[PDB]
């Protein structure tokens, strides 16, 4: 039963937002950090509320 | 609060109102262009190289547009809006007007 | 019928142009497209399967990225702008005073091409590569305009300093499309005026600029000859004095015969 | 009349797409009727070239508009340095 | 022609009187603007300066100072510089014949 | 059992996600069995989900896969030998030199055979005795020595796959795709194992100084560090490493020549002794047609340096004035003329004899 619900909704994970690989230069006290996409600049954004 | 804090937190309280004008306004962004030949219509060169013919805007006379001067243009169908000064350069030799 | 022909023409739309970088199937290729990105590509039922193969020059609808024709091979505008100059003839006893000089020129450049029959009786491999040095105003340059508009041979002419870009190895593309168009429509002869400006000393010391110019010159040496030999192309280099060229291009054998021009 | 009336509805199409702005180009090479450019966004396309733009003005890297919703031919562009 | 001689003689000031008197196109061009940083970006300004005097036929172009472009004497293994030769020597094709010299004069000082 | 031919029939529906068009990532690293790190031929790097049911055994050495251009999701995945900018030459491309043209140079036709050949053929000799095998081959020396007419003749010879690329193959002028040609190369040499890459002149992409400001170094580096970590995971493989030559030898990158890397070190002298000379004049002059006047021992004396491809060019100067006389033969005083021409070496006792 794990194999057939994952097959059927399977499609639907597949649409994804994609990602991206950073690197953590340095943080800051508001929770944000300032990481490095490689090709493009630097961008500062926050972490998702759990981690 | 002391979080994406930069002010004396008591004149930013109405600058917050101001911005959300000027946020609905398209005064900006404007991508920042250079001017490379007048054509009596420009031929306008982008710094994510490359090049458009565009025409006029209805803020300013052709009288203004001048040869290899920086002009910003608009964020979609590019267009001439305002007239900027011009020099890149300067941030060495800006830094010493005494 | 020309105002007829714009409303008829806007139905018409522009197809990315790639090449086929290797089949994988029969029915899908892998093309590598001029813009940059490698797709995996459909093909149509009117394409001939056995003209596509690795190398062949295709376009795509940029609707679907599906090859709609096969296209013949393009030349750069660059080798254009080098094959449009010559203009008008100059007879060949118009350069007078130097009647030896025209005649070792001959011995490499005329002969191999009417008669490798000759050379074969010996048992000797023809040579390629002149290298024209002497004082400035000698007539150098001269020697070679009277020479080009004659022969008959297809003909690139290229100054030295003008194949430099600003962009990373952008430079590095031209030579070898001066040396495969040539390949391709030969028997060729590709003429390089004043070689000083690439062919600069060895040098690595120097600044960025010294380190890209040595790329290119790297280039030079292994397109004249590494694995792959010339064809029936012919080079033949011109330079105000000799003595500042890289002793790698210098080398007898790479360019054959040294003629000296007093 | 008729004539006259043809290449006035005909010229109320053609300033419709005509309309700026358009994007630049130059032709790498006509086939010789096609024109391959290769634009100054640094990507190359081939087309059936507009039949009003001939191919005798046209002589590799001169410089032509091209319309940027949809590549084609627009105009021929003033050679500038 | 060139024009050689002391400082404070006028050349500078000859040419000038030229540039009015003529009404044939003047292009004034620095030999030190002509000079740049970038690999190969001093090379495209020869070419489209005399590109630009075909158009504009015929032309004068004056040139200053010619010390920018110097002279080819080295071949150092360690260093060389070998940037200003390079727009020396494309200059020097823009004079040869291939491309027309006849509608285009040179004043040098 | 009914939810087994369901499983089938609903597996049908996610392989049929892998459409034209698709555009070509590289499978990087793992990092999970449903989650992996491909980079795109964009410039880009993404971390995506799996496909359920493909080969988990075959994405973990760097391959190429097929990215859904609107999601980059992996949806399935290419063969090895596939997506190669530069293929293995040898069908009819293989040039024509053999050992029998190339002369003397004894010492080093039998380094490099020990060095090349050897390990391929028999593996096994070099673990039992107890020595390491010399893995990369380097070759130095002044230019004009024979340095590519040797490696000509073991392109035929080992019957083993060759992949040949200039050293200007990998600066490319877009972005990302110096890294993009090393990664492949060495990956199509293991495929096809046991495989030998040359690089012609590797000179400019091994240099030993960097601005480290203008972008264009900044590429090149990206091209060296690649090689370097590559170089040592060619290690247990059948693979003999890469052959390399350059005519500079000052100049070389040390990081190239540290043990574990390049190894070998082969030397072409550029003095001639007597007896290696007439060994060069010996090949080249039984192709052509001689007059049994003319003797090769009257020219040996008079040089005392020249090398191998001075020679090549004396024999083509006396052969090219050959037919200016209309002479079947080179005869004796051809020979003697085109010797005097393409020598010199008079530049220190010139006009400067009196130094002695
Ligand atoms: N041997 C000659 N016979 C007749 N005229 C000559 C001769 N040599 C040079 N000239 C004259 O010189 C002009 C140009 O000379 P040329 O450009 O060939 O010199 P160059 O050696 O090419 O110079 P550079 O060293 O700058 O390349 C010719 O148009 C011609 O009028
Ligand atoms: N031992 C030899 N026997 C026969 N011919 C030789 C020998 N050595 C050199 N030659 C001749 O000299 C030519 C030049 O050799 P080659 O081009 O391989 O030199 P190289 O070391 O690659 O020089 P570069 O520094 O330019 O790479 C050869 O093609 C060959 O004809
Ligand atoms: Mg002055
Ligand atoms: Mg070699």
């Amino acid at each position: 039963n794990d194999k057939v619900r994952f097959i059927k909704d399977e499609l639907r994970l597949l649409q994804e937002p994609g990602s991206y690989v950073g690197e953590v230069i340095k943080i800051v006290s508001d929770k944000k950090v300032l990481v490095k996409v490689q090709p493009e600049g630097k961008y500062i954004v926050d972490v998702a509320k759990d981690i | 609060g002391v979080k994406e804090s930069d002010t004396g937190l008591a004149p930013s309280h109405l600058w917050d109102i101001m911005g959300d004008r000027q946020r609905l306004g398209e005064e900006h962004p404007l991508q920042v262009a250079r001017c490379t030949k007048i054509i009596k219509k420009y031929v306008i060169n982008l710094k994510q190289i490359a090049k458009f013919v565009v025409g006029l805007g209805e803020r300013v006379s052709p009288t203004d547009i001048e040869e290899g001067m920086r002009v910003g243009v608009d964020r979609s169908k590019y267009n001439i809006e305002l007239p900027l000064p011009p020099r890149i350069d300067p941030s060495v030799t800006m830094m010493t007007v005494e | 019928d020309k105002t007829e022909n714009d409303i008829k023409a806007l139905q018409s739309i522009g197809q990315l142009i790639g090449e086929v970088m290797k089949e994988l199937s029969e029915e899908k290729y892998i093309v590598k497209a001029s813009s940059g990105p490698r797709y995996i590509v459909g093909v149509r039922n009117s394409v001939d399967r056995s003209k596509l193969k690795k190398g062949v020059r295709v376009t795509l609808d940029i609707t679907t990225l599906t090859i709609m024709r096969i296209l013949p091979r393009e030349t750069d505008p660059l080798v254009y702008n080098m094959t449009s100059f010559e203009q008008g003839e100059i007879t060949f006893d118009g350069i007078g005073g130097l009647t030896e000089q025209i005649r070792e020129l001959r011995e490499v450049i005329e002969l191999p091409l009417k008669n490798p029959e000759i050379f074969q009786r010996v048992g000797i491999k023809p040579p390629k590569g002149v290298l024209l040095y002497g004082p400035p105003g000698t007539g150098k340059t001269l020697l070679a305009k009277a020479v080009a508009a004659t022969i008959g041979a297809n003909f690139i002419f290229s100054p030295a300093s003008g194949i430099v870009d600003k962009y990373i190895g952008e430079s590095a593309r031209i030579i070898r499309e001066m040396f495969a168009y040539a390949k391709e429509h030969e028997p060729c002869i590709i003429f390089m005026d004043e070689v000083d400006a690439i062919g600069g000393r060895r040098f690595s010391e120097g600044t960025s600029a010294d380190r890209e110019i040595q790329r290119t010159l790297m280039e030079l040496l292994t397109q004249m000859d590494g694995f792959d030999n010339l064809g029936q192309t012919k080079i033949i280099m011109a330079t105000n004095r000799p003595d500042t060229l890289d002793p790698a291009l210098l080398r007898p054998g790479r360019l054959d015969r040294k003629v000296e021009i007093p | 009349n008729v004539m006259l009336e043809k290449i006035k509805d005909n010229k109320e199409k053609i300033k419709n797409n005509r309309q700026l702005p358009y994007l630049v180009a130059n032709v790498v090479e006509v086939m010789d009727k096609a024109a391959v450019v290769k634009t100054s966004s640094r990507q190359t396309v081939f087309l059936p070239m507009v039949g009003l733009v001939d191919p005798d003005k046209l002589k590799p890297n001169d410089l032509v508009g091209v319309n940027k919703d949809s590549y084609l031919i627009l105009d021929t562009l003033p050679s500038e340095f | 022609a060139l024009m050689y001689g002391p400082p404070g003689t006028g050349k500078t000031l000859l040419a000038r009187a030229c540039a009015a008197q003529t009404n044939a196109t003047f292009l004034k061009l620095a030999a030190p603007q002509l000079v740049q940083m970038y690999i190969g970006e001093g090379a495209k300004l020869v070419r489209d300066a005399f590109a630009l005097a075909k158009e504009k036929a015929p032309t004068i172009i004056f040139i200053d100072e010619l010390d920018a472009i110097g002279t080819k004497r080295f071949d150092s293994e360690k260093s060389g510089d070998r940037e200003v030769q390079r727009t020396m020597l494309e200059l020097l094709n823009q004079l040869d014949g291939f491309s027309s010299d006849d509608r285009v004069k040179v004043l040098a000082a | 059992r009914h939810l087994k031919r369901e499983l089938k029939r609903a597996q049908e529906e996610v392989k049929r996600i892998q459409s034209v068009p698709l555009v070509i990532g590289q499978f990087l690293e793992p990092i999970d069995q449903n989650t992996g790190i491909v980079s795109s031929t964009t410039g880009m790097s993404y971390v995506v989900r799996i496909l359920s049911t493909l080969d988990r055994e075959l994405l973990k050495p760097s391959m190429s896969v097929a990215l859904h251009r609107h999601s980059n999701a992996l949806v399935d995945i290419l063969p090895p030998d596939s997506d190669s900018s530069i293929s293995v030459m040898g069908e009819n491309e293989k040039p024509d030199v053999t050992y029998a043209d190339v002369g003397g140079l004894d010492m080093q036709k039998q380094e490099i055979r020990e060095a090349v050949e050897l390990p391929l053929v028999q593996a096994d000799l070099y673990e039992q005795i107890g020595i390491d095998p010399p893995r990369g081959v380097l070759l130095y020396g002044p230019p004009g020595t024979g340095k590519t007419m040797l490696v000509k003749a073991v392109a035929n010879s080992t019957k083993a796959a060759f992949i040949r690329v200039n050293g200007s193959e990998f600066v490319h002028k877009y972005l990302g795709e110096g890294p993009r040609m090393v990664r492949d190369v060495f990956r199509l040499a293991r495929e096809n194992a046991p495989s030998i890459i040359f690089i012609d002149e590797v000179d400019s992409i091994a240099t030993k100084r960097f601005d480290a400001q203008t972008g264009s170094d900044r590429e090149v580096q990206r091209i060296l560090i690649e090689l370097l970590t590559q170089m040592d995971g060619f290690d247990q493989s059948t693979n003999v490493k890469v052959i390399m030559a350059t005519n500079r030898a000052d100049t070389l990158d040390p990081a190239l020549l540290r043990p574990g890397r390049l190894d070998r070190k082969i030397e072409f002298p550029s003095l001639r002794d007597r007896r290696e000379r007439r060994l060069i004049f010996g090949t080249i002059a039984s192709k052509m047609s001689l007059a049994p006047e003319a003797d090769l021992d009257s020219l040996i004396i008079r040089n005392d340096s020249l090398s191998g491809a001075v020679i090549a060019a004396i024999m083509q100067e006396a052969g090219l004035r050959a037919v200016r006389k209309n002479r079947y033969v080179i005869l004796q005083s051809d020979l003697e003329e085109a010797y005097a021409t393409q020598v010199k070496t008079d530049n220190t006792v010139d006009k400067f004899d009196f130094y002695k």
